[PDB]
RNA sequence: CGCGGGGUUAAGGUGCCGGAGUGGACGCUCAUCAGACACCACAAAAGGCGUUAGUACAUCUUGACAGCAGGACGGUGGCCAUGGAAGUCGGAAUCCGCUAAGGACUGUGUAACAACUCACCUGCCGAAUGUACUAGCCCUGAAAAUGGAUGGCGCUCAAGCGU
RNA sequence: GGGAUGGCUUGUGGCGGCCAAGCGUUCAUAGCGACGUCGCUUUGAUCCUUCGAUGUCGGCUCUUCCUAUCAUACCGAAGCAGAAUUCGGUAAGCGUUGGAUUGUUCACCCACUAAUAGGGAACGUGAGCUGGGUUUAGACCGUCGUGAGACAGGUUAGUUUUACCCUACUGAUGAACUCGUCGCAAUGGUAAUUCAGCUUAGUACGAGAGGAACCGCUGAUUCAGAUAAUUGGUUUUU
């Protein structure tokens, strides 16, 4: 017979399953649409998460309650050292992908 | 329009139901029984609970006979539990305590002893209106 | 606003520049919208829709009909009963039921079951059809109450009808007279379908030949009171 | 063919002429020709034609067929 | 087993079983005239009687009351009153001159506000807590008439500091 | 029952041009030409005379006889809109709010659009993109009125539809408020 | 604050088809003769119930949204005398009250005895037994219901007099100019036109003097005979002039 | 209704052994109970069939009617 | 009904799974989960502006059905009633004239009128139609709860239905 | 020793009379008969009439499904002025709560809320945990019985205690293709939800009381995925 009380469900079904991932480094999954009216730019890049400070904001959020006061927030530090290019690949298009 | 204030940032609620805090007013209640939570959302087993600012439904457990029938709504002004404002600054007062209002904001007392919360204050003109000191 | 404001207001100002047209083609369209109803609602709503429109076809034929024949009380009663509401008013001593469906010891009663233990004593047997229990009545003690009617199934009124006057009157019900099943179902007072019944007719102002009042009379129960929930007789006259 | 316009009955008093009207008109005319000298034939074209009543009103000693 | 249920044809079943004569029936009526309570006499057997036609009849201004409703709607129905079809044009008014309405008005006033008075000396209220429900649930009550058809005798007891708080009338 | 032959007229006036090809129907006149594909429906086209088109429907059923007849009256409104064309005329109206009405002609597409904004004091503005081949002007002989012309009868009266549809009054009594923009005159544009 | 919520009035089939599938659709529909028979039971209880108790709420509805004439200010109760039969209106009333007690009555019965019924045909003959006892009842309403509707529309469209503040009564014959005054004086879209008796119910403005508003009352015409021979038209204007504490403005035309 | 693209639960068309024994016992039972009906009935019955005679739209129907005048008076004749 | 070889059939089948026909003739049906082993129930004199075949009655070059252009009048604002009510809030009557034809009116409308519209008639046109039933096939004619069943794929001048 | 009604059901009563299109019948004018109709079953009252457990349900945790939709989304109609609604349609995407009450069929009250919809997968017997129907042995009271004892009953206390197997599920490795790096994407899963405030605007609308919405802006509820700068908590940093 049916539920007494209603609740949702505990978990999403999206991140299924919940495995070990098959790759310490991140996989991007999908680039941004070419547009070739656009220049030239990359779409990517890496650093390493170094750890986390503090900040104070002088925020400008017009219609928000602390517009034109101060705010602290938490902040992500991740040192980017520069990226050497050493390659190029090409892709085709394919009834298969 | 019920009683659930508009523009309030989320802050620690520290007074759940059946809480008892003190009564800030001199409306003749000397405490003040939690009962509901304006704006309390629905969820299995999780009691409904309120910050400073807050609009609970609370009946008067000692204090004047004739307030001790009737359900009155109330404003949280202060918490003991530690909250977060969006200066950083983390803070509680000493005790909890609230005031008697109508559906309206309006108080039910004329005077207010010891100091309102900003949030309470900012919410509530009338509370503002009748505080002296607000921290 | 006050009082016919939506009137007012259409008077001076009108409708929206579409609204007869637009109602136009609605009503045209009702045609292709009735069938389209008819062959494409399912279930109860469609059976109620397949009601309704075979009332409204019956209704408009009746009206056709009576169209076609624009161009073409029963018994004699005194001037002070006309224009009244009046009743249309329609050897083998045999009942107009002289035979029903006879009903079984098993489905007359039912066992109750008493005791503490897991094996129950079943010697109480509970009267599942409505019943008459009389006037002045006590109900034995519960150590000595075989056959149990119970209140909510005891009946007191009936609704009796008169085959000659047409006209059907609660009556008080005076006692069982037979119930054709079985005499113990008669002594228990069992009110189902062909029971003989005896009724209060006084209130029907019924007459002897030496001007006695006859107030007690017998009628046939013509309905089943248990899946009814009313006594409905039939006077034997 | 089961998809056809609704024929609209009518709940009105007066009902269609037919064949009795075509008889009536013949007799009333061949009855009203050995009464009178001349038979004149008019034309109104393109005309409400109205106005024939009160021709009609006019020449009450004559008789006006407008079939 | 199931039985054959027949009724057999007799010339009982439509012949009257209880009769009563006019001189009987005027006996009864005196009878009931006659009649007094006594505390000190009880009931043991009914005498079965066409009660219907020995009770008096009820009260005039009950009879009238009774069928002034369904008077009305016989002398005037809804759709005739009220609607797009309605002809009613003189309303029904308990006055028939100026100065009788005016009394009528000035009388209408005093009551509306002597009425307006008793009901001002006759937040929310907390709900009635459901103990002061006992006593009056559907297993007592059922407890209560099981027993009043069991039994014969019904001793009702009262409490001697408070008799008619305690009396179940 | 199957009808062995049935047929359909077309008369054609004498300045116009008519290519029908695997049922594709090009009409030319002096206001243009348009072009419709009738490749859906069975239909042998013929010139029975100088002049006038024939259309046969062999050994066909009473739906697809009848077919024929929605066939004659787009070939025949083809000929209408190369020749004379079609003209819709719109009134807007309001009680409190002027309806405030612009029309443009976009460069990179072609088409014009109809700006709508103030409609019953509403602060958003509709826009609706016409057809091609729909010229949209607001008159000036009348007030509040726009014209929207064209050799295509569908587009012009599609193009009416939208201006007419982007315009609904929303959770209001329509007894009362009788805000909108209706087609008022239907017509020719010679 | 005036009579604009009360709730639709439906008819005697509109009211049996609301409830009916209410029922239907509000419910579980499938029940089995293999279940046991405290079940079934259960499910045609359950049944009854939900009829009464959706036939209910909206009889009371309809009771506890209409005024109560005796405890009206006096000018209102007259008011309503004069528009709509208070006799009727009462005798309506007390019909949808009745029918809402007896409905009660049958629920109670019923199920009493499916607390006794042994199978799901006799549990289904109970509750098809209930089910069209209540829709008897309710089909012998047919004309209270239409009579309430109508009333409840009048009532919704009736301007809002307080009987109790500063207020100008205008009388008098009809075109003598009492709709041009108030039209003149107030906002009120009161119809000015040169035939008699434009003006047909009570219309109300309003004006301010001195800081405070002031409520103006146009009236309909009232002609030169007595009181047995007014109409209801004209009993409207007598009624104001008669309960309402006013400064009266008699409109004369030399 | 969104059947297309939410279609619900179909319902079979493939019967059971248990369904169709009761459908052909249920069958021939009514089959039995019609015979008795029939045999019981107490409607009232014609011993000649109201003949529907000769469509109107048959080309030779008036000659046929002919012929039947000439057999009928000469069956008058004969006897 | 012994163990085998060959031949021929019954019931049932021949689009593939599967041996045998995308066999032949004339038609019918398009289903938003058709139908293919149905007969019983739902279920009724049931509802369909689906599609075809019939039966009966009726109109029709003396012009039928549909349309378009016009007429749709006079006694008369018929009687009673109503603050008002003129065909059109109601109650009851419902006739005559002019007629080619027009109701003491079918609806919209007015406070009441006015105005429009319908019934009916004439002009234009042009040849077959209208109504009600019967028989087929198709749709609806009530359904819950894991994802599934004409055995499955799938099949639409069939690989469905009748012979 | 033997055992452990079902293509059922759903929304509209029964009895009695009358009418009745039609079906029959026209050597008998009977009989069936939908649609309906008429009889029985308080002037808004009363509150001084609650009418019988043989049939037993719950609660927790948790997943999914149905639609017969309570709310949210869109649409049709209503004297629907506006506001708030009512009736109905498509729709299961997404939600559907917190408590009191056992001198009792535990069902009804209270509040919050957008709303606090109804069911199935058990109850057409049936090993998760744990309370009532419920009932071994001890004991008491009431009824019956001479008694052993039994019950119309009421109360108290009271023994079942797997998993390491197969499968399913959740995770984790992996042989064969030399090892490794960078990728593709068949297929399976799939995610967000509701409210409030500022503005529009005290505007449209309204006699008055009152009183919206689109676009734009900002927060919060429920859910989901992460994270530890800060604040709390945790201390074998012994
Ligand atoms: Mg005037």
């Amino acid at each position: 017979s049916h539920r007494k009380y209603e609740a949702p469900r505990h978990g999403s079904l999206a991140f299924l399953p919940r495995k070990r991932a098959a790759r310490h480094r991140g996989r991007v999954k999908s680039f941004p649409k070419d547009d070739p009216k656009k220049p030239v730019h990359l779409t990517a890049a890496m650093g390493y998460k170094a750890g986390m400070t503090t900040i104070v904001r002088d925020l400008d959020r017009p219609g928000a309650k602390a517009h034109k006061k101060e705010v602290v927030e938490a902040v992500t530090i991740i040192d980017c050292p520069p990226m050497v290019v050493v390659g190029l690949v090409g892709y085709i298009e394919t009834p298969r992908g | 329009k019920r009683g659930a204030p508009g523009g309030k940032l989320k802050m620690t609620l520290g007074l759940p139901v059946g809480a008892i805090m003190n009564c800030a007013d001199n409306s003749g209640a000397r405490n003040l029984y939690i009962i509901a939570v304006k704006g309390a959302g629905a969820r299995l087993n999780r009691l409904p609970a309120g910050g400073v600012g807050d609009m609970v439904m609370a009946t008067v457990k000692k204090g004047k006979p004739e307030l001790r029938k009737k359900v009155h709504p109330a404003v949280i002004v202060r918490q003991a539990k530690p909250w977060k404002r969006f200066d950083g600054v983390f803070l509680y007062f000493e005790d909890n305590a609230g005031v008697i209002v109508n559906p309206k904001g309006e108080m039910k007392g004329s005077a207010i002893t010891g100091p309102v919360g900003k949030e309470a204050a900012e919410l509530w003109p009338r509370i503002a209106s009748n505080a002296g000191v607000v921290m | 606003p006050q009082n016919e404001y939506i009137e007012r207001h259409r008077k001076l100002h009108g409708r929206r520049l579409d609204a007869e047209e637009r109602a136009r083609k609605k009503a045209a369209r009702e045609g292709h919208k009735n069938s389209e109803n008819a062959q494409n609602l399912r279930g109860l709503r469609a059976k109620l829709y397949a009601k309704q429109r075979h009332a409204q076809k019956i209704q408009m034929r009746k009206a056709i009909k009576q169209h076609e024949e624009r161009n073409v009380p029963s018994d004699p009663i005194p001037s002070y009963l006309l224009d009244r509401a009046n009743p249309t008013t329609a050897a083998r001593f045999s009942v107009p039921i002289p035979k029903v469906r006879g009903i079984s010891e098993e489905e007359m009663f039912k066992v109750v079951k008493t005791g503490k233990k897991t094996h129950k004593k079943g010697w109480k047997r509970i009267v599942t059809k409505p019943t008459f229990v009389g006037p002045d009545f006590t109900r034995r003690p519960v150590k000595y109450e075989r056959f149990i009617r119970p209140m909510g199934l005891r009946y007191k009124k009936a609704n009796v009808t008169h085959p000659t006057l047409n006209v059907t009157v609660q009556l008080p019900i005076l006692s069982v007279k037979k119930n054709p099943s079985n005499p113990l179902y008669t002594q228990l007072g069992v009110l189902t379908k062909g029971t003989i019944i005896e009724v209060n007719v006084s209130d029907l102002g019924i007459v002897t030949a030496s001007g006695k009042i006859a107030w007690g009379r017998y009628a046939q129960i013509t309905n089943n009171p248990e899946n009814d929930g009313c006594v409905n007789a039939v006077l034997l006259v | 063919p089961k998809s056809k316009r609704a024929r609209v009955y009518h709940l009105t008093q007066v009902n269609k002429k037919g064949r009795e009207a075509k008889e009536r008109l013949f007799s009333n005319i061949r009855e009203t020709i050995p009464k009178y000298q001349h038979c004149f034939v008019f034309s109104v074209d393109n005309m409400r034609n109205n106005y024939l009543k009160d021709v009609r009103h006019e020449l009450n000693d004559c008789r006006i067929f407008f079939g | 087993e199931v039985p054959k249920a027949v009724i057999e044809p007799n010339r009982k079943w439509f012949t009257n079983t209880r009769v009563i004569s006019q001189d009987t029936l005027q006996s009864f009526r005196e009878a009931m005239a006659e009649k007094q309570k006594d505390p000190y006499t009880v009931l043991l057997k009914s005498n079965k009687l066409p009660m219907s036609l020995i009770r008096d009849g009820p009260k005039l201004e009950d009879g009238l009351k009774k069928h002034q409703a369904k008077m009305t709607i016989e002398r005037e129905p809804f759709s005739e009153t009220f609607g797009p079809k309605a002809q009613r044009k003189r309303p029904k008014l308990s006055f028939n001159t100026v100065d009788e309405l005016a009394g009528y008005s000035e009388q209408s006033l005093d009551s509306y506000h002597a009425r307006l008075e008793e009901k001002k000396l006759l937040s929310v209220a907390t709900a009635k807590e459901a103990i002061f429900n006992k006593g009056t649930s559907k297993r007592i009550w059922n407890e209560l008439y099981k027993v009043i058809d069991s039994s014969d005798v019904i001793l009702h007891v009262l409490d001697a500091r408070d008799p008619l708080g305690t009396r179940c009338r | 029952m199957r009808y062995i032959h049935s047929e359909e007229t077309i008369p054609v006036p004498e300045n116009v041009k008519v290519s029908i090809k695997s049922r594709l129907v090009t009409v030319e006149g002096p206001r243009g030409k348009l072009q419709k594909d009738l490749s859906h429906i069975a239909v042998n086209f013929s010139v029975v005379k100088k002049g006038v088109i024939g259309l046969e429907i062999h050994h066909g059923s009473r739906k697809d006889v009848a077919a024929l007849r929605t066939v004659r009256t787009i070939i025949n409104n083809m000929i209408i809109g190369v020749t004379k064309g079609f003209k819709y005329k719109m009134r807007y109206v309001y009680a409190h709010f002027p309806i405030n009405v612009n029309v443009e002609k976009n460069a990179e597409t072609g088409c014009y659009e109809v700006e709508i904004r103030n409609f019953i004091g509403e602060k958003i503005v509709r826009k609706v993109v016409m057809a091609p081949g729909v010229e949209v002007e607001i008159s000036k002989a009348q007030k509040d009125e726009l014209i929207l012309s064209g050799n295509s009868l569908e587009a012009v009266s599609q193009s009416a539809a939208d201006i007419q549809q982007i315009c609904k009054v929303r959770n209001k009594d329509i007894r009362k408020f009788l805000d909108g923009i209706y087609v008022s005159e239907k017509g020719n544009i010679v | 604050t005036g009579w604009k919520d009360i709730p639709p009035v439906p008819t005697a089939q509109e009211f049996i088809d609301i409830v009916l599938s209410r029922t239907q659709r509000r419910l579980p529909t499938q029940i089995r003769p293999g279940f046991k028979i405290s079940r079934i039971r259960a499910f045609y209880t359950r049944k009854v119930k939900f009829t009464q108790e959706t036939c209910s709420e909206k009889f009371g509805a309809i009771i506890s949204s209409f005024p109560v004439l005796s405890d009206q200010h006096p000018f209102h109760r007259d008011l309503m005398n004069i528009l709509y039969d208070a006799d009727h209106f009462k005798v309506a009333l007390g019909q949808i009250s009745t029918a809402k007690n007896l409905i009660e009555t049958i629920s109670r019965d019923y199920v009493r005895l499916l607390k006794y019924a042994q199978s799901l045909y006799q549990c289904k003959q109970l509750k098809r037994a209930a089910l069209g006892r209540m829709a008897t009842l309710i089909k012998r309403l047919k004309d209270p219901l239409i009579y309430l509707d109508q009333v409840r529309q009048h009532l919704a469209r009736l301007p809002d007099i307080n009987p109790t503040t500063r207020t100008l009564l205008v009388a008098g014959f009809p075109n003598v100019g009492k709709s041009s005054f108030v039209r003149s004086v107030t906002r009120a879209d009161t119809p000015v036109e040169p035939y008699a008796f434009t003006t047909k119910s009570l219309f109300v403005g309003h004006l301010d003097y001195k800081y405070l508003r002031y409520q103006v009352i146009d009236t309909p015409g009232i002609l030169d005979h007595p009181l047995e021979e007014m109409n209801t038209i004209e009993m409207q204007s007598v009624t104001a002039l008669a309960h309402l504490r006013a400064a009266v403005l008699y409109f004369m035309d030399i | 209704a969104g059947t297309i693209n939410k279609p619900k639960k179909p319902t079979s068309k493939r019967k059971t052994t248990r369904l169709r024994a009761k459908i052909s016992k249920r069958a021939a039972e009514k089959k039995r109970k019609e015979r008795k009906l029939a045999r019981k009935n107490p409607e009232w019955r014609s011993k000649l069939k109201k003949d529907p005679g000769i469509p109107n739209l048959f080309p030779y129907k008036e000659r046929l009617l002919q012929q039947i005048e000439e057999e009928r008076i000469r069956r008058k004749e004969e006897l």
